[PDB]
């Protein structure tokens, strides 16, 4: 406002307010690994 | 009248009587976990 001394101030503005969504989706993958190999192939491949 | 005297049946079902000499008896079995086994040998001998 930039109130005087007497002035009645009255009222103002007042910031309004937008909400916004984010669905939050999912990513997936599958990969196949054979069983033969996860046993055989000193690399962790669970971890790799 | 029938309705009173169901069978016996046996205790556990049975089977026919397989071989179970095997090679595996005379052979050389080996702990191998990976995939393949390999054996070094020789083929020739050496010289004097």
């Amino acid at each position: 406002g930039w109130a005087s001394e007497t002035a009645a101030l009255s009222e103002t503005a007042t910031p309004q307010i937008d909400r916004i969504t984010i669905p939050l989706h999912e990513l997936a993958a599958m990969p196949k690994a054979s069983q033969r190999l996860l046993d055989d192939s000193a690399f962790d491949i669970e971890t790799w | 009248g029938g309705y009173l005297v169901d069978p016996q049946t046996s205790e556990t079902i049975r089977g026919v009587l397989r071989s179970t000499a095997s090679l595996r008896q005379i052979a050389s079995v080996v702990n191998v976990e990976a995939t393949s086994f390999d054996v070094l040998v020789d083929k020739t001998d050496m010289g004097s």
